[PDB]
RNA sequence: UACCAUCUGUGGGAUUAUGACUGAACGCCUCUAAGUCAGAAUCCCGCCCAGGCGGAACGAUACGGCAGCGCCGCGGAGCCUCGGUUGGCCUCGGAUAGCCGGUCCCCCGCCGGGGUCCGGUGCGGAGUGCCCUUCGUCCUGGGAAACGGGGCGCGGCCGGAGAGGCGGCCGCCCCCUCGCCCGUCACGCACCGCACGUUCGUGGGGAACCUGGCGCUAAACCAUUCGUAGACGACCUGCUU
RNA sequence: GACGUCGCUUUUUGAUCCUUCGAUGUCGGCUCUUCCUAUCAUUGUGAAGCAGAAUUCACCAAGCGUUGGAUUGUUCACCC
RNA sequence: UGGGCCACUUUUGGUAAGCAGAACUGGCGCUGCGGGAUGAACCGAACGCCGGGUUAAGGCGCCCGAUGCCGACGCUCAUCA
RNA sequence: GCUGGGAAGGCCCGGCGGGGAAGGUGGCUCGGGGG
């Protein structure tokens, strides 16, 4: 029953011209294209979901298919909505243009 | 000499007192510039080019900004100025519309930028001053001078090109 | 620096890659232009090169030096027995060009036709059409059929009739059929489309294609020669006689 | 937003046309241009052409068969655009150039939709109005493409359907016009609900 | 420098009604009726009068390239009002030296066939604009009457015959064979 | 064509800017891009105005050029343009713009509820209306 | 096999230089500024040659035996494997120095087109828009409805060809007056603060088992011949009537 | 186009010595393809001290063509 | 180690040269990194292995991080911009 | 806090007033269109 997480991209990484870091991500949320729209989603947790082959443990539930990277969002890049954040383990690269899920968690409103 | 927006300064200024004339001039100049230590290398610059006085002998007695009198009123401003091409330096005549004396000092700069790809090092303003509507000789300034003054914005071209940048329907210019 | 003598180029560059060709009958590639204003006729044939001979005949030409006297000239022949109509085509031009929207074939399709249509009639069970011809003496069928050529004149704007030559009638080792499509000009697509399953199922001769004293365009596929060098592909001059590795270069 | 996005090519510039739709590309969202003879280039006819003739005469020359590839349709131009655009020697701008779908004219998935607009690339916002511009679809047709006759009657075929159907849609909306006039004392109580909170002026 | 407004007017004529569909002029005089778009120019078109009918044109902060634009938008219309009030008429006259240059006038005066153009075989045949009508004088001798509504269809007509009727790898300082515009004027000539 | 014109007494709709979506007078004119600019009754002093953030309204009040602020004050309240304006449609136009931007969740929920049920009998109603327009017979 | 014999060798478009038309700038003039014209061994295309990790239409689709295959089932039970995704928009043409909507009088085999007239225009008949909206049931009222809802339930008809793979309407019967809004009444694992929950979805692909009804019973390649072909492959042919 | 003066080119010859001396086969011709244009001819033009014919000077233009010989190893040259 | 080479400014021969020869300082050689698309020497800055923050030079349509500012004022149309 | 102990600006029909002018208001003269 409904959503109850905002749909962001993963764009890519922090990055100059030749040089990419990994550590950072670079997310860009639906709905919010300037710094102070981006200030709500400030200190929320992110995601990616993602699918594999084999079974993993879920909390509260029977084991299933999906895996989680988790992460949360750390401040604005640049003038247009485009948060960065910072995940547990880097994201892999094949999850750029992909979906994250920005949870509404821990919560200031 | 970079630029913002300017302010005019007013600084004054004296050679140092030797035991010879215990009591030297004091000189005054009006000083178009981003700050007040820019308006003081200015000073120093246009007071060397004059008199014989340097900044190791001599002062600033006064550095203070002059306040617009009368910034809620259009005037006319006249601007004689000189300047310097690839090619060798000129006298030049121009003529703004503005509120302020420094608003217009900012708007022959960059008109002189634009016009004559002239630069804020090259040029050297001699005279600004207050022109009425009937001695101005710029056409420029001549239209606006019309007190039943009227005109339409005929070709209103869409700004928030990216809010949103995918829509439906297509923009009207006309309104 | 500079060939130092001028010499045309050897052989046509509008002409390769100059490699066997893909086909043996010779596909038209280009039909006459339609203009619905002349009457409903078909704008190719298929025949057979029997051989050459030469005629004599008496010119007419005014201000030429053979006027009013006798020349004479090579000619070819060609065998030509009437062929037969047993489908039709339909096409829609798209913006990618120029698509085949639904083709109709007839009843009692003939065995030299499916020949054609067989790489080993000798080992088949000569299945081919079976289960159309079915459908044409059928009662539910023959609605669908005409409902595809009510659909064919409404959505069509180029109608093309497959004939096959019939190989009984030549001297020929070859008993397998050639099919070709060949284009239908000259009118409204309706009426192109009643005038071709009129002649359906049907022969159409040469002397109602072609006429008398025309000029005409044949399409084939030259003699084969083989893998030949340069002097024999493209003409270039032979390197004198104590050239050390070859002279045919 | 998970659907595809579906932009009207005519009236649009094509580099700046290409930069947005790259870039959307790239971040995900597959993306229709329909119409792409209706694209404008600034600059006149003239010189337009010209650009396209030399880049026509850039060809390998021991094997032109190899060389680069000049695509004529207005689609396939814009399309290489886009090419130029992308990062399409890797991955993940092959994945992108994948997800971008160009046509001419308005196929028939897309003629049944609601087309977009991309307002930072359109010619009455980005040009001086005492410019010059040209069309793609000339270009395109001058410079060897065959398909500007039945596309433009297509074309007419469509906008003929579309003109019904937007009069059906126009006789709907002047019958629930008077379906409100008709039971509006039984909404009145509805009505001013939604008046409070912004909706319906 | 952007001037303000630049502006002028045009006055019509009683007999003559006209219609702007925008930037779109139609002309409805006596000898029938023109149509000009003028949807590549920036001015705005207004009728004024209800007697009088005055028609002023305006281009609210143009530059120099296009305060031209005003004046020749208002010698177009004034053009158009001449041609449906009164009507074009180009009278051009042959000149020859040695070989008479034999004019016929074929359907409707709508085809122009010149034969004997300095003693060559080619039949040279000039296809006139929609709407304009050629003929052969009968007050003098050797001279082409050609009339119409449109200035510019009747004179790229007689342009267009004149450059056929065109000398070459010769003197054209001598060799002043051809057909030459004599005047331009009207019909009904009030 | 052009029903509207930068004059003197002209009311323009500061749209954006540090004082967006104000009410304003146009008082003079500096320079093709600028207009001296004073809302005595809408609580915006007098300042220079670009054009491109003003966006002309219907109203034109009644003074001469360079005037004073009582003058162009008692100008507006005279004809009072805070009355015409707001009861124009474009003003309750952007009312109801804002509401809806203020409108709160218990409230969304409400909308939804009656929106749902004002759908309800529209459409029940343009059925019937359009079932009961299709009654024709004649030759 | 030879200019050492014989045959065949083609059409348009935009335009360049140039020559002009109307015509300002500059109350005159002016091929030029806006707008038009003619224009070539050039250029592009046709004609002709090849035919894409590019498409299309159509044919035939495997036993005399256990022997396969296709279709109609949600018809069932399961296995592996690839994962994305987490409501929809079912559509005028366009103009931008202008648009959009609705009506009274003319015309088009009683709809569409004009001319009035009336509204709106920082687009509210609004993509900053619109439509759907989900906790579920039980007693009990009120209006909304009553000309209704729901049958992957039957049959028929019409429209859609540019890539139609779709959409719409009638007749037969079968269940409910429930579902939409405001209320009354209580109950459901209320899993004791905690993550991958929530859809698309009966997703896509691949083997295998059971279960019925309707059907179908082929080709290709080799080998062999041919010589219109050919280095070899390839290619063109024939083989109980 | 004198006296002067501004350039371009790398089809001349110099100047230089950066690459190559555990090796880049060193003149010319023959053969064959492609490119350039600073156009000799041909297409379309403008100018002339362009009457015609012939010629000269320019422009768009490199699509197409630019030969057979005597002498010389010759590139160049010169003649038929 | 006693082959040096390059750059601002000064400077000799040479028509000049990515030529030859000096002075002064810095570099490269011996040196990676950010920028100059690419590059011994230019511009920034010199380096243990990492996290956070901020910058230089340089940028911010898209490739490609960053203007998706309702940025300011002008100039400019190029049939080799 | 400082500044020209900020400059401008608001209100007090600022009041006795004194002048001055045009990007010239009213009133007048002339020219055009609506009873
Ligand atoms: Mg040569
Ligand atoms: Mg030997
Ligand atoms: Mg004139
Ligand atoms: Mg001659
Ligand atoms: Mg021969
Ligand atoms: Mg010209
Ligand atoms: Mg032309
Ligand atoms: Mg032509
Ligand atoms: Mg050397
Ligand atoms: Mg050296
Ligand atoms: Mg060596
Ligand atoms: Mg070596
Ligand atoms: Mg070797
Ligand atoms: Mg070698
Ligand atoms: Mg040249
Ligand atoms: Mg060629
Ligand atoms: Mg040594
Ligand atoms: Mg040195
Ligand atoms: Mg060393
Ligand atoms: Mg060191
Ligand atoms: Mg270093
Ligand atoms: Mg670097
Ligand atoms: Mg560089
Ligand atoms: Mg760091
Ligand atoms: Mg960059
Ligand atoms: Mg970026």
């Amino acid at each position: 029953s409904g959503r109850l997480w905002s749909k962001a991209i993963f764009a890519g990484y922090k990055r100059g011209l030749r040089n990419q870091r990994e550590h950072t991500a670079l997310l860009k949320i639906e709905g919010v294209y300037a710094r102070d729209e981006t200030e709500f989603y400030l200190g929320k947790r992110c995601a990616y979901v993602y699918k594999a082959k084999n079974n993993t443990v879920t909390p509260g539930g029977k084991p299933n298919k999906t895996r989680v990277i988790w992460g949360k969002v750390t401040r604005a890049h640049g003038n247009s909505g485009m948060v960065r954040a910072k995940f547990r383990s880097n994201l892999p690269a094949k999850a750029i243009g992909h979906r994250i899920r920005v949870m509404l968690y821990p919560s200031r409103i | 000499k970079a630029s913002g927006t300017l302010r005019e300064y007013k600084v004054v200024g004296r050679c140092l007192p030797t035991p010879k004339c215990h009591t030297p001039p004091l000189y005054r100049m009006r000083i178009f510039a981003p700050n007040h230590v820019v308006a003081k290398s200015r000073f120093w610059y246009f007071v060397s080019q004059l008199k014989k006085m340097k900044k190791s002998s001599g002062e600033i007695v006064y550095c203070g900004q002059v306040f617009e009198k009368s910034p809620l009123r259009v005037k006319n401003f006249g601007i004689w100025l000189r300047y310097d091409s690839r090619s060798g330096t000129h006298n030049m005549y121009r003529e703004y519309r503005d509120l302020t004396t420094a608003g217009a000092v900012t708007q022959c700069y960059r008109d002189m930028g634009a016009r004559h790809r002239a630069r804020a090092h090259s040029i050297q303003i001699m005279k600004v001053e207050e022109i009425a509507a009937s001695k101005c000789r710029r056409p420029a300034v001549k239209q606006f001078h019309d007190s039943k003054i009227k005109f339409p914005l005929p070709h209103r071209v869409l700004r928030r090109q990216h809010k949103p940048r995918f829509t439906t329907k297509r923009p009207n210019t006309f309104f | 620096s500079h060939r130092k003598f001028s010499a045309p180029r050897h052989g046509s560059l509008g002409f390769l890659p100059r490699k066997r060709s893909s086909r043996h009958r010779g596909k038209v590639k280009s039909f006459p232009k339609d203009d619905p204003s002349k009457p409903v006729h078909l704008t190719a044939f298929l025949g057979y090169k029997a051989g050459m001979t030469h005629i004599v005949r008496e010119v007419d030409r005014p201000g030429s030096k053979v006027n009013k006297k006798e020349v004479v000239e090579a000619v070819t022949i060609v065998e030509t027995p009437p062929m037969v109509v047993v489908g039709i085509v339909g096409y829609v031009e798209t913006p990618r060009g120029l698509r085949t929207f639904k083709t109709v074939f007839a009843e009692h399709i003939s065995d030299e036709c499916k020949r054609r249509f067989y790489k080993n009639w000798h080992k088949s069970k000569k299945k081919a059409f079976t289960k159309y011809c079915k459908k044409w003496q059928d009662e539910d069928g023959k609605k669908q059929l005409e409902k595809d050529f009510s659909s064919m004149k409404k959505y069509c704007q180029v109608i093309r009739v497959i004939a096959h030559t019939q190989m009984r009638l030549l001297p020929l080792r070859q008993k397998k059929a050639h099919l070709m499509e060949i284009q239908v000009n000259g009118g409204t697509v309706a009426e192109k489309l009643d005038w071709a399953r009129e002649r359906l199922e049907q022969q159409v001769p040469v002397n109602q294609v072609f006429g008398q004293d025309e000029m005409i365009d044949v399409i084939g596929v030259t003699k084969g020669k083989g893998y030949k060098g340069v002097t024999s592909r493209w003409h270039t001059k032979k390197l004198p006689r104590k050239t050390h590795r070859g002279l045919r270069k | 937003e998970v659907q595809v996005l579906v932009l009207d090519g005519r009236g649009h510039l094509l580099g700046r046309l290409a930069a947005i739709v790259a870039k959307q590309v790239l971040l995900g969202r597959k993306v229709v241009v329909v119409r792409c003879e209706g694209i404008n280039i600034s600059g006149n006819f003239y010189r337009n052409k010209l650009k396209y003739l030399a880049f026509l005469r850039k060809r390998m020359n021991t094997n032109p068969s190899r060389g680069p590839y000049h695509f004529r349709a207005p689609s396939r131009i814009f399309w290489r655009t886009v090419r130029g655009m992308l990062p399409h020697k890797t991955k993940r701008g092959q994945a992108a150039l994948d997800r971008l779908k160009v046509f001419d004219g308005i196929p028939p998935p897309y003629d049944k939709k609601k087309r977009m607009v991309v307002p930072a690339a359109l010619k009455v916002v980005r040009l001086k109005p005492t410019r010059k511009f040209a069309y793609l679809g000339r270009l395109a047709h001058e410079v060897g493409w065959k398909y500007q006759a039945v596309t433009a009657t297509l074309e007419e075929k469509r906008k003929e359907k579309a003109k019904i159907h937007y009069r059906k849609k126009k006789q709907l909306m002047r019958l629930r016009k008077q379906a409100e006039k008709n039971v509006e004392k039984k909404i009145d109580k509805y009505t001013e609900v939604l008046k409070t909170h912004g909706l319906l002026v | 420098m952007k001037t303000i407004l630049s502006n002028q007017t045009v006055d019509i004529p009683e007999n003559v009604d006209i219609t702007l569909k925008g930037r779109t002029v139609i002309v409805k005089g006596p000898r029938g009726t023109l149509r000009r778009d003028f949807n590549h120019i920036n001015v705005e078109l207004s009728l004024l009068g209800k007697k009088k009918k005055r028609l002023r044109v305006d281009k609210w902060w143009g530059n120099r390239k296009e305060l031209a634009t005003v004046r020749t938008i208002c010698s177009h219309v004034q053009n158009m009002i001449k041609g449906v009030t009164l009507g074009f008429r180009y009278k051009m006259r042959s000149v020859y030296a040695h070989f008479p240059i034999n004019v016929v006038i074929q359907e409707n005066g709508s085809l122009v066939e010149i034969r004997n153009f300095l003693g060559e075989k080619y039949i040279r045949r000039v296809r006139m604009r929609p709407g304009v009508a050629c003929s052969v004088s009968q007050a003098q001798k050797d001279e082409l009457i050609l009339e119409g509504n449109d200035i510019e269809l009747v004179s790229n007509s007689a342009a267009l015959i004149q450059q056929a009727t065109t000398v070459k790898n010769k003197d054209i300082r001598k060799f002043l064979d051809g057909i030459y515009v004599s005047e331009k004027g009207t019909v009904q000539q009030a | 064509v052009f029903r509207r014109f930068v004059e003197v007494g002209r009311v323009a709709y500061v749209s954006f800017g540090p004082h967006a979506g104000k009410l304003v007078a146009i008082v003079d004119v500096i320079d093709q891009n600028r207009a001296l600019v004073d809302g005595p009754c809408t609580q915006v002093r007098r300042q220079a105005m670009p054009f491109k953030c003003m966006q002309l309204t219907d109203f034109i009040l009644k003074f001469p050029h360079s005037a004073h602020q009582k003058y162009v004050r008692q100008a507006w309240q005279k004809a009072d343009i805070n009355t015409k304006w707001a009861a124009t449609r474009w003003a309750k136009k952007i009312e109801a713009r804002e509401r809806k931007a203020k409108m709160t969740d218990f409230d969304r929920f409400k909308v939804m509820k009656a929106k749902k049920m004002r759908n309800r009998i529209i459409k029940n109603e343009v059925k019937k209306l359009q079932k009961a327009a299709l009654l024709k017979a004649s030759p």
